[PDB]
């Protein structure tokens, strides 16, 4: 799901700063992986650029050293995405994207991803 | 001095196009030979002969395996499952390509496949697809000749290239028996063999290939070192 923080309502995007492009190979232009992708473990399903504070003061000195010595840019967006956990591999069979409609003017969008998996019978099954 | 080793085929029925049966007999085998021959031949027939089959199927305008197509009663996964049972023949090591491009309300069988020059189908009525409405259906396939059961990765996506873990089993079943000959003082025995194949090969050919693969395997020892 998405939330409406102080800075912004966790904008959805198809690109994330300083994220490996290989981890976004299956990400569609809208920001949600499309059907048929053989998503593996650790691959991003839905990635929303949650607006992080411009908190250079709160950043750890190690992070500042890494960003200054190696030239890594300083961004104000938290790394927020639906990374696939250990296991749970498979082929995306269905994607759903909905929002809210009520008294509130803001519409937090919820995304459902259905990952199927054809599991055989192996050592350890019952 | 007494008799000479003879072997012959005593029965051969063609139950169906893709199912053949054959029983064989051997003659005056002395002790111990029959058991060795029977067990070695059974193991070789069950796990040494190689048979070609379809390994990868590529379809046009299909999102994933568990998807439906308008005008087709069979789901895509059902089509893969039905396609794994097609039986083929070849004798050359290496992968080849094939295609099937058929029109609409026809009813698609195994005779609608397009094959390389050195590959032929054995049955020609195996159901592979059923069509109801006019839609142009085009599917590409890959054929391979390996030994035993092999499992492949889902790599090489393209639009969709579903890999079927084809089983390379040309011999359906094997049985044997070791009887007694009653040759007075000398103990002889009669050996019967029994082979069921799936039509990719035939008995007296699966036996030939199975003997030759074994005599392959036993060979390094003859050379010195």
């Amino acid at each position: 799901q998405t939330y409406v923080t102080s800075q912004g309502p966790e904008k959805v995007t198809s690109e994330i700063p300083h994220l490996e492009a290989h981890l976004l190979r299956n990400l569609d232009k809208n920001g949600i992986v499309r059907l048929g992708s053989w998503v593996e473990t650790g691959d991003i399903l839905v990635g929303k650029l949650t607006p992080q504070m411009a908190k250079e003061s709160s950043y750890a000195p190690e992070d500042r050293l890494l960003r200054a010595i190696l030239g890594i840019q300083v961004s104000t967006s938290k790394e927020t995405c639906l990374k696939l956990p250990i296991g749970g591999r498979g082929r995306v069979i269905d994607v759903r994207w909905i929002q809210k409609k009520g008294g509130s003017s803001y519409n937090p969008e919820t995304i459902h991803v259905y990952i199927s998996q054809k599991r055989e019978i192996k050592v350890g099954d019952k | 001095s007494t008799q000479t080793l003879q072997w012959k085929c005593v029965e051969s029925r063609t139950d169906s196009k893709c199912l053949h049966y054959g029983r064989f007999i051997l003659s005056p085998l002395m002790k111990g030979q029959a058991d060795t021959i029977g067990i070695a031949m059974r193991r070789a027939l069950l796990g040494e002969i190689e048979g070609t089959c379809i390994t990868r199927a590529k379809s046009e305008k299909i999102p994933h395996e568990y998807s439906t197509i308008l005008g087709i009663q069979e789901s895509v996964h059902e089509i893969l499952m039905n396609l794994k049972e097609i039986v083929l023949r070849s004798n050359l090591y290496g992968t080849c390509e094939a295609s099937i491009c058929v029109r609409g309300p026809r009813g698609v069988t195994a005779q609608d496949i397009i094959l390389p020059p050195y590959v032929e189908i054995v049955d020609n009525t195996q159901h592979i697809a059923s069509l109801t409405e006019p839609i142009d259906l085009c599917i590409g396939l890959q054929l391979e000749r390996n030994r035993g059961y092999h499992i492949k990765a889902p790599n090489n996506f393209q639009d969709g290239s579903f890999p079927i873990d084809a089983l390379f089993m040309p011999v359906r079943n094997v049985n044997h028996s070791i009887h007694s000959y009653g040759n007075g003082n000398e103990k002889q025995e009669i050996l019967f063999l029994e082979i069921w194949t799936n039509g990719s090969l035939t008995p007296k050919e699966a036996l030939y290939e199975a003997s030759r693969n074994l005599i392959d395997l036993l060979i390094p020892f003859l050379h010195a070192e």
